[PDB]
């Protein structure tokens, strides 16, 4: 059942290993210089049919012949849609987030930043402070 | 190419483990901890020191030897709220939405 | 001595030790009595860092 | 009174063998650290 | 039924293997110089060996010297009864009892403080849901 | 001791002896008397059981430390020297000090002892080991000074250490009561068994 | 009726999913499961700034139960698995702000 | 109301906890598919293992009812392992959720009298397979306490390499098994505390003059050892 | 930490919430409110940690255990939960 990674595994193995995948981004693609455009705020004018379905189903399911996996799929995209406009009302109100809401930042500046000299890790305090020596 | 690690072997892959898409801190790992005798510690010698049950639970206090935070929570902070804002916006970042925030802080944090 | 030998007589890392055999020796002790005692004809030592 | 009508030590909580012992030219039970040629 | 075994294996030599014994082997015969040294050392009063005093001083708890028939084969045998001690309460451990299924202190100590904490974790979770659930109903 | 295994009949018999009428009231209430007892019976065996257990682990625990010479927090050993007697009661109870009549070698002597004993005393998983190895510690390091001076520094060591050891002595106190208080509880509910057990025998009808 | 709970133990399950993923070398399950981990939460996202600026005992529980539920140290070069981490903690934030946590197997 | 909405999204979203789940849901989401676990890895009972054993490879007999059934290490593992990692590791010598020997006492001085004879422990009867983060907290508290013990010791080091050593072999559930990979460093140990002792209390010998044929050949270099 | 103890407390906090009114409940009805949660909080850990427990070593071995496969390991601690609320809070 397994699909195998060397299929020629004497052979392919030596000459052309596979490397240790990358997941932050594809990187086959090039990069963005500019971020995403903010999407139009939202609200519960788009919840039609994800709180009609939601309501059908679960009458259906009230008969027994509709089951579960349907309900939690139209009961998830309904919150979803609520979560929407929750989220959107949460960075439009809260002042913290407006920074993050106007961010930006290039790769030159990126890659010109020091900080990365101070991410080492800590280390863990000793274990006679817990009977205070 | 992965090839089987005999028993023999396991101390080393604890504290040197192989590489992953999702690796740890191995020059941080000697330093993870979790005392599961804290809080008996702390009654025992509150206890010893005269005081009551009600007053060691009221004395007693989270312990602070535990695993070390992430500097990155400290240092790249406003980038990691900037994508998580991206992230909340456009549903995890599905079809590279959030590529912008997470290339910046992957180049912040590696250089190369 | 050794340290200073190995390190150019610059400023070496905090809390460096010299092990032989799995067993750490002191930094005011002989080099060739330290092995004598813990690595007999295995002089080959090891220099890490004690943090624990 | 039927409860003394029977305690020298106890029964031992571990035993060891010399089975337990282990041995073998390419076995790494017994390799801690290469022995110099 | 393990005494007065069958040969089990096969007995032979090799060809042209060498055996390293003459002819005048068996007329041969070996030999010690140690009964020797050991008389002329007596006589001529050199040096002995320490194991001649049954005392014992390479320790600091007592030790006296067990001879078997000769100088030469002895063992130290210690003569204290030593004392041991233990900085330990006594009635304060049941290992026999599993301790993890039991409602206490000791049965969170026997589980752990990752167990207690995810069960605090879901406590104050789930005091969240039934105080939005009491706050629906009250309301009402 | 044992009885013989009962008597069996030699002709089989098969179901020749079967009751040929249904039960009546009164012999379903001795089978149910009958029910009773065989729990009864049943509990007061897992009582007598434990107890004869323990009793006899406990006694061969007892006899093995006396005959390894132990002694714990209870110093209750006849077989031991005044000496070690006085370190140990210093250790559980009074404070470790050098005096100053001694020389810096005695001292140094009577510290390494002090550090002998009680790391083999206590092990690496006990509390109070860490305590009393950085409190021996203190000492060593103001070996040459005089009480008064090695008071305010070993302190604040001193006081975490006699902390645990407290502790320790409470463990032990609690744990006695606490086995006591349970232990009379089971014996005079197995009482109160065997009373209801003699009072059904007396009730039992058959033969 | 159990959102908190829910999420709590999705989120979970999408963490064990994670490094299940890394460990059998899958970016596809991976970046599902971190797509899918639970990121239009208002109130995580409200307390998310808070934990970032919180210090004291408060900071101390939640890394505590953070440690309890997470002790490996992530790598602090992997956004992906720093932002998942302090997505975990603004939760616990959140919850315990809401309702403080006791974590001492004494109490009463 | 229906149960647990919010709380699969494992379900929700095709996202799969392991490749178990992954090939029993059909999710597909896994590039190299999956090589069940078989069962007699998933589970058994322990076994003796000496070939100097007569009931070599046989069940643990123990005072009460046990299914006979082993568990059989991975004797023939295939080339490659992708996961290299502690958790499919373990799974090749012991079963993560433990053995299927574990008793269910009928009375409490069964129990009392299993442990009494040394024929039954919780701690091994009773539990799982320890995963990595934990045997590193645990490495890791022992490290700490034992430098707080003593920092000027030679066999430190050595003592926590064997406390590792057990960790890691399961020695809660198999402790004949691990002491058989740990004596090595506990004999090392020993070794290193005579030494200190040595080094500590002055002891030597007289050396005697050097061999007539030290050196096997006179254009041989004779290295100076301390 | 009983259900006795917590039914009462639950019954506290209803008749004070009466007598209060629904506008001032939430400010003057704070400490029976935490008692009730603190004492159906020590029921619902007495009553459900055993699966509690099972989902945290499921957490932590992956769900790769026999006993974490499905939905079970989850569905069983909501399930208690939700039975001790129905059989305290009504
Ligand atoms: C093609 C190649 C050409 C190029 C050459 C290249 C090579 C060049 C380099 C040279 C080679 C080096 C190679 C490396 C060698 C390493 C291996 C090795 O050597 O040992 C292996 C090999 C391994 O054996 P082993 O099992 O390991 O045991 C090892 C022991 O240490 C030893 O075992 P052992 O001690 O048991 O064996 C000794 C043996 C033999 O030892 C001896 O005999 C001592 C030697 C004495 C020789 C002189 C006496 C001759 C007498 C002749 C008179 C006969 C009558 C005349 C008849 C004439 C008509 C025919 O003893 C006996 O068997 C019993 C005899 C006991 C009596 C001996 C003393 C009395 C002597 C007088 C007789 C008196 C009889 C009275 C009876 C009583 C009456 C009351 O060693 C031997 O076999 C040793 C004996 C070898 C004999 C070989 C037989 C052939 C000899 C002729 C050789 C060629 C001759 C050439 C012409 C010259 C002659 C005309
Ligand atoms: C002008 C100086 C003298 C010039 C002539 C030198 C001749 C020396 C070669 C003779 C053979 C020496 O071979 C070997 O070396 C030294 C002595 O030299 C001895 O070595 C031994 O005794 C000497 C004492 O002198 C010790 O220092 C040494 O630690 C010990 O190993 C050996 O017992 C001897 O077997
Ligand atoms: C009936 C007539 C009897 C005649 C008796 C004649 C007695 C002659 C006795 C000489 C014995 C000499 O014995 C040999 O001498 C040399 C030096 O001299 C010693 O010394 C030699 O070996 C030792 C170490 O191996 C070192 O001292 C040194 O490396 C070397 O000089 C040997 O250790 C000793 O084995």
């Amino acid at each position: 059942v397994r699909n195998q990674r060397y299929p020629a595994s004497p052979v392919q193995e030596i000459f052309l290993p596979e490397p240790v995948p990358f997941v932050q981004f594809d990187q086959t693609a090039p990069s963005p210089n500019s971020p995403p455009a903010p999407l139009p705020s939202p609200s519960l004018s788009q919840c039609e049919e994800q709180k009609d379905r939601y309501r059908d189903i679960s009458s259906m399911f009230h008969r027994g012949v509709a089951g579960a996996e349907q309900v939690r799929e139209a009961y998830n995209s309904m919150a979803k849609c609520f979560r929407r406009v929750s989220v959107a009302e949460v960075l439009e109100s809260d002042p913290a987030f407006r920074q993050a809401r106007n961010f930006t930042m290039d790769l030159k500046q990126a890659e010109d930043d020091q900080r990365y000299k101070q991410l080492q890790y800590g280390r863990v305090p000793s274990i006679l402070t817990k009977y205070h020596l | 190419a992965a090839s089987t690690i005999p028993i023999s072997q396991w101390p080393s892959l604890l504290y040197a483990p192989p590489s992953s898409p999702a690796n740890p801190a191995v020059e941080a790992l000697p330093e993870m901890q979790f005392d599961d005798l804290h809080y008996p510690r702390q009654m025992l010698l509150c206890r010893g020191a005269g005081y009551s049950l009600e007053q060691c639970n009221r004395m007693a206090q989270p312990d602070a030897r535990v695993t070390p935070e992430n500097p990155a929570e400290k240092l790249l902070k406003e980038e990691a709220v900037a994508a998580i804002a991206c992230l909340s916006q456009r549903e995890g970042g599905k079809d590279e939405q959030c590529r912008y925030y997470i290339e910046r802080m992957y180049k912040l944090a590696n250089k190369e | 001595q050794l340290k200073a030998q190995i390190y150019g007589g610059k400023a070496a890392p905090e809390n460096v030790k010299v092990a032989c055999r799995g067993r750490v020796f002191e930094d005011a002790d002989n080099v060739a009595m330290a092995v004598r005692a813990f690595c007999k004809r295995d002089p080959r030592l090891l220099l890490f860092q004690d943090n624990l | 009174s039927y409860l003394n009508h029977g305690q020298n030590g106890i029964p031992p909580s571990v035993t060891w063998n010399f089975n337990a012992m282990p041995y073998g030219k390419e076995n790494p039970d017994t390799k801690t650290f290469p022995i110099p040629d | 039924s393990m005494d007065h075994g069958m040969q089990y294996s096969s007995i032979y030599w090799e060809t042209s293997h060498r055996t390293y014994l003459p002819f005048w082997a068996s007329l041969t015969q070996k030999f010690s110089w140690k009964i020797m040294d050991d008389q002329i050392r007596s006589f001529l009063r050199l040096p002995k060996p320490v194991t001649t005093e049954p005392f014992v001083f390479s320790s600091g708890s007592p030790y006296i010297r067990r001879y078997f028939g000769d100088a030469d084969i002895s063992v130290p045998v210690p003569l204290h009864a030593p004392a041991h001690f233990a900085f330990v309460p006594t009635g304060t451990v049941s290992p026999w009892e599993e301790t993890g299924m039991e409602t206490g202190p000791q049965g969170a100590a026997a589980r752990g403080a990752a167990a207690t904490a995810f069960r605090a974790v879901l406590e104050s979770a789930w005091k969240c849901d039934i105080d939005e659930q009491i706050k629906e109903k009250l309301h009402s | 001791t044992a009885l013989p295994p009962p008597p069996s009949a030699n002709v089989a018999v098969s179901f020749t002896a079967a009751p040929a009428e249904p039960l009546s009231r009164g012999e379903v209430k001795a089978a149910s008397l009958k029910l009773e007892l065989q729990n009864i019976e049943r509990e007061l065996k897992d009582w007598w059981m434990s107890r004869k257990i323990l009793r006899d682990r406990n006694i061969g625990l007892f006899n093995l430390l006396q005959h390894h010479n132990f002694a714990g927090l209870s110093v209750n050993n006849a077989k031991l020297s005044d000496s070690q007697r006085v370190m140990w009661t210093d250790l559980v109870q009074g404070k470790p000090d050098v005096e100053d009549k001694l020389s810096v070698d005695a001292r140094e002597m009577k510290v390494d002892m002090y550090e002998k004993l009680f790391k083999q005393a206590a092990d690496l998983e006990n509390p109070c080991r860490m305590p009393g190895v950085a409190y021996l510690r203190c000492l060593r390091d103001t070996l040459t000074e005089t009480q008064s001076a090695r008071r305010s520094s070993c302190l604040n060591a001193f006081s975490s250490f006699d902390a645990c050891r407290t502790g320790l002595l409470k463990q032990q106190s609690a744990a006695v009561e606490n086995s006591l208080v349970r232990q009379n509880m089971a014996d005079v509910r197995a009482k109160a068994l065997f009373e209801r057990r003699a009072v059904l025998l007396d009730l039992v009808e058959g033969k | 009726s159990s959102p908190h709970m829910d999420r709590l133990l999705g989120d979970l399950k999408l963490l064990a999913a994670y490094d299940s993923a890394a460990g059998w070398q899958e970016p596809k399950a991976m970046e599902s499961a971190f797509q899918s981990l639970s990121w239009d939460d208002a109130d995580v996202l409200k307390a998310l700034p808070q934990y970032l600026n919180c210090r004291g005992e408060q900071k101390r529980r939640v890394d505590f139960a953070y440690a309890a539920l997470c002790p490996r140290p992530v790598d602090e070069k992997d956004p992906k698995q720093t932002l998942m981490s302090l997505w975990m903690k603004a939760r616990l934030f959140s919850y315990d702000q809401k309702h403080p946590f006791v974590l001492s197997p004494f109490a009463a | 109301s229906i149960l647990g909405a919010e709380a699969f999204p494992e379900l929700l979203s095709k996202v799969p906890l392991n490749p178990q789940m992954d090939e029993d849901k059909h999710f597909n989401k896994y590039k190299w598919g999956n090589e069940p676990i078989p069962v007699n890895r998933r589970t058994g009972s322990r076994m003796n293992s000496s070939i100097y054993d007569n009931r070599n490879h046989e069940a643990v007999r123990h005072p009460w009812s046990t299914d006979a059934r082993t568990f059989h290490p991975n004797d023939n593992p295939e080339a490659d392992r992708i996961n290299t990692q502690y958790s499919n590791m373990v799974s090749d010598s012991f079963p993560e959720g433990g053995f299927s020997d574990a008793p269910r006492f009928s009375s409490n001085w069964e129990r009392l009298l299993a442990y009494h004879h040394g024929l039954y422990s919780p701690e091994k009867f009773n539990s799982t397979t320890k995963t990595a983060d934990e045997i590193r907290l645990a490495v890791n508290d022992f490290a700490a306490k034992v430098h707080a013990d003593d920092p000027k010791n030679a066999c430190k080091y050595l003592m926590i390499e064997e406390f590792k050593c057990l960790q890691s072999a399961q020695a809660r559930i198999d402790p004949q098994g691990a002491a058989t990979k740990c004596v090595k460093w506990f004999n090392e140990w020993r070794q290193c505390a005579w030494d200190q002792e040595k080094m500590v209390k002055g002891y030597n010998y007289i050396e005697d003059r050097r061999a007539r044929k030290h050196k096997p050949y006179i254009g041989a270099p004779d290295l100076q050892y301390s | 930490m009983s259900v006795f103890e917590a039914r009462s407390s639950f019954l506290d906090l209803e008749q004070c919430a009466r007598a209060a009114g629904p506008q001032r409940w939430e400010a003057e009805c704070q400490g029976v409110r935490q008692r009730a949660l603190q004492a159906a909080a020590d029921v619902m850990s007495r009553e459900c940690g055993a699966y509690g427990d099972s989902f945290f070593q499921c957490y932590r071995h992956g769900f790769r255990l026999e006993a974490c496969q499905g939905e079970k390991a989850t569905m069983q601690l909501l399930r208690c939960q939700r039975m001790v609320a129905d059989r305290l809070v009504p």
